[PDB]
Formats: structure tokens, C-alpha cells, sequence
């Protein structure tokens, strides 16, 4: 469903 | 200072497709 | 949003998505009120009956969005939370009275064509605009129906309902910190917020100064878009004393 967000935000 | 003024609408004097519906309802 | 339509680009630049880090999912809507502060419903962060009690690290806020699921490169900004503040008299035990919370961001978000704060009402704007029949606007990425999900941000304009009608539509105790909105049956028009829209804004455009004000927060409903039922919203102006106190002390 959701596209993965840049790892920097996790 | 600039709250509630949308860059793509109020800031450029363009109206969105349904804002007039809100204005028309403000009758008092 | 049930029976709404696709938002235009930049139509609701204060719209914020509360996003769970893991698993990655939409938690609630929210709104941008300054470069460092986001407003939402307390129940989006704290609801013991459903074992919900998020901490800052569990969440992100996504600002400037349009697409629900897509990562909007060069458009959206993703911010981390510094601190969550929940109204001290938020009534999660009973009826969600004072359903309001603030989230301070770690760093200020840069304003753009797609990111911009909404105004909060003063006494006069509230008095003039919070009248039965006057329409506000609700936006969100929540369900399209009670019983699926939108590709992009949805919008619906809904009229504020008389207090007696709100009270008579439900068994729940309604307080002065709530107002309800939506069309009455056979009125020919429909629409409502739904799961996933809560925490998001109910806004009105002042005909006096042409600015958008956030008058309500999507709080609760019994189902979505049911005939004879109405969505309930946190009355933002009634809780502004608390809002200001938090911003004055921790801003
Ligand atoms: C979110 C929602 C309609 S729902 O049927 O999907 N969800 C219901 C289920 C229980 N509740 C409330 C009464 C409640 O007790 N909750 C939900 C929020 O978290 C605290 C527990 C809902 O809002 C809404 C419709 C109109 C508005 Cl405004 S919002
Ligand atoms: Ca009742
Ligand atoms: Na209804």
C-alpha cells in the first residue's frame, strides 16, 4: 500500500 | 502573519472549485 | 471522507498526515498551525480503551501531501516529533470531551506552495462563523465508506448543525467543546468524515478577511455518512486558552 519513505526519517 | 492565505489560491487571487459554496452559506 | 471529491493541488496546504513508523500506516489527520506546531485530536495519540498511547518516537508527520500512499519526492516534508501535549482534561473515559492535542516538531518545516499554516480563530471570528447552516470544509485520507481508500486527499463541504439536532441524533452526552456538522436526511446532499480522517481540520473561509480558519478538529461519529447522524468536531476556539498556554510555555 504505502511507498517506503527515505530511511533517514526512520 | 500570513496564516490561512494559500500560496496557490489566495496569494495568487485564484479560487478553488467549491469555496464559493462556503461563502454562499454565510448568510447572516 | 465519504461522498467527497479529490482535493485540488495546494487546496489544503495545512493538511498533515500522522504516520506510524512501523508498521508504516496512516494514523490520523492533523493540521499545521505554525512552522513548529501541529494540531490534532487527542484520541489520535491517547486512547486507553483500544490500547493506544503513542510516544514521540512512534510517529512522524507528513506535510504537503496529496497522494495518500505515494512518497511525494520534492513536495512533501517528513518531520519528527519533539514533544506531544494532550489536553489535561481530555475525557477519553466517556465521550472524548476536549479531544485536542499539540505536537511540537523537532525542526521548523519550510513553507512552500504545498505547505502553509491555517489560522486559529479569535472570539469574534468564532462568534460570526459558528452558526447553524454555515458550511465548513473537512479534508482527509480516511475511508471512502463506512464498510475503500482514496488515491488522493479528499474534500467535503458540510453545514454546521443546530445544537438541539446534534444532541437529538445521539445517546452520547454532547458538550460545549463539541459541535456537529452534516446534511439532514432527504436534504439531497450527503458527506462526512470517516475512519482515518479524525484529527484533521474543519475549516471556514472568513468572508471578512478572506483567510482560512480552523474551527474544528474531526473528533467522532457513529458510523460514517449515516442518515440522521452527524460528525462531531472539537470546538477549537473553546480550547484556545490551553492552545496558547502550551505554545507560550513550550514554544
Ligand atoms: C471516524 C468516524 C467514524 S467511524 O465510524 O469510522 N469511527 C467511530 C468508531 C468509534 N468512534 C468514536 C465515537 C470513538 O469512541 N472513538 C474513535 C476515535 O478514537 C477514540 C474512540 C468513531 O468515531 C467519524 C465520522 C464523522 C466524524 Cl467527524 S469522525
Ligand atoms: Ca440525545
Ligand atoms: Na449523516
Amino acid at each position: 500500500d504505502f511507498e517506503e519513505i527515505p530511511e533517514e526519517y526512520l | 502573519a500570513d496564516c490561512g492565505l494559500r500560496p496557490l489560491f489566495e496569494k495568487k487571487s485564484l479560487e478553488d472549485k467549491t469555496e464559493r459554496e462556503l461563502l454562499e452559506s454565510y448568510i447572516d | 471522507i465519504v461522498e467527497g471529491s479529490d482535493a485540488e493541488i495546494g487546496m489544503s496546504p495545512w493538511q498533515v498526515m500522522l504516520f506510524r513508523k512501523s508498521p508504516q500506516e496512516l494514523l490520523c489527520g492533523a493540521s499545521l498551525i505554525s512552522d513548529r506546531w501541529v494540531l490534532t485530536a487527542a484520541h489520535c495519540l491517547l486512547y486507553p480503551p483500544w490500547d493506544k498511547n503513542f510516544t514521540e518516537n512512534d510517529l512522524l508527520v507528513r506535510i504537503g501531501k496529496h497522494s495518500r500512499t505515494r512518497y511525494e519526492r520534492n513536495i512533501e516534508k517528513i518531520s519528527m516529533l519533539e514533544k506531544i501535549y494532550i489536553h489535561p482534561r481530555y475525557n477519553w473515559r466517556e465521550n472524548l470531551d476536549r479531544d485536542i492535542a499539540l505536537m511540537k516538531l523537532k525542526k521548523p518545516v519550510a513553507f512552500s506552495d504545498y505547505i502553509h499554516p491555517v489560522c486559529l480563530p479569535d472570539r469574534e471570528t468564532a462568534a460570526s462563523l459558528l452558526q447553524a447552516g454555515y458550511k465548513g470544509r473537512v479534508t482527509g485520507w480516511g475511508n471512502l465508506k463506512e464498510t475503500g481508500q482514496p488515491s488522493v486527499l479528499q474534500v467535503v463541504n458540510l453545514p454546521i448543525v443546530e445544537r438541539p439536532v446534534c444532541k437529538d441524533s445521539t445517546r452520547i452526552r454532547i458538550t460545549d467543546n463539541m459541535f456537529c456538522a452534516g446534511y439532514k436526511p432527504d436534504e439531497g446532499k450527503r458527506g462526512d468524515a470517516c475512519e482515518g480522517d479524525s484529527g484533521g481540520p474543519f475549516v471556514m473561509k472568513s468572508p471578512f478577511n478572506n483567510r482560512w480558519y480552523q474551527m474544528g478538529i474531526v473528533s467522532w461519529g457513529e458510523g460514517c455518512d449515516r442518515d440522521g447522524k452527524y460528525g462531531f468536531y472539537t470546538h477549537v476556539f473553546r480550547l484556545k486558552k490551553w492552545i496558547q498556554k502550551v505554545i507560550d510555555q513550550f514554544g
